[PDB]
């Protein structure tokens, strides 16, 4: 690839879902806005313990 | 906001006569769940009649 | 223009790229029968000159 750009954040997990592209929550509010584009990806975890 | 409304098996299907409103009566409940829409955008319900 | 007014700039473009297509095929049809037309015009004005 050309550049990664790996961000890491801790959030709940009916947050979860609201990293999707194209949507309003209360992560996707003016908190955080992403490309519609999106060629990355998301991974999450429980962290629980 | 109002007392305690009916079930699902009874509608209060209201006809909205013709009057003045913008979003600002709506944005009143922070606990908006389903904020999920279709046919127009959310952030353009307002300056269209 | 009601179509801008309308939806998110993600989504439409499914909307937006159809109608081109449609108006190209129709600019294409038309320019065939233009191109048709004028072969028939040439040999007519040179059995006339």
């Amino acid at each position: 690839f050309t550049n990664v750009y790996a961000d890491s954040f801790v959030i709940r997990g009916n947050e979860v879902s609201q990293i999707a592209p194209g949507q309003t929550g209360n992560i996707a509010d003016y908190n955080y806005k992403l490309p519609d584009d999106f060629t990355g990806c998301v991974i999450a975890w429980n962290s629980n313990k | 906001n109002a007392t305690t409304f009916a079930s699902v098996y009874a509608w209060n299907r209201k006809r909205i006569s013709n009057c003045v409103a913008d979003y600002s009566v709506i944005y009143n409940f922070a606990p908006f769940f389903a904020f999920k829409c279709y046919g127009v955008s959310p952030t353009k319900l307002n300056d269209l009649c | 223009n009601d179509i801008l007014s309308r939806l998110d700039p993600p989504e439409a473009e499914v909307q937006i790229d159809r109608l081109i297509t449609g108006r190209l095929q129709s600019l294409q049809t038309y320019v065939t029968q233009q191109l048709i037309r004028a072969a028939e015009i040439r040999a007519s004005a040179n059995l006339a000159a």
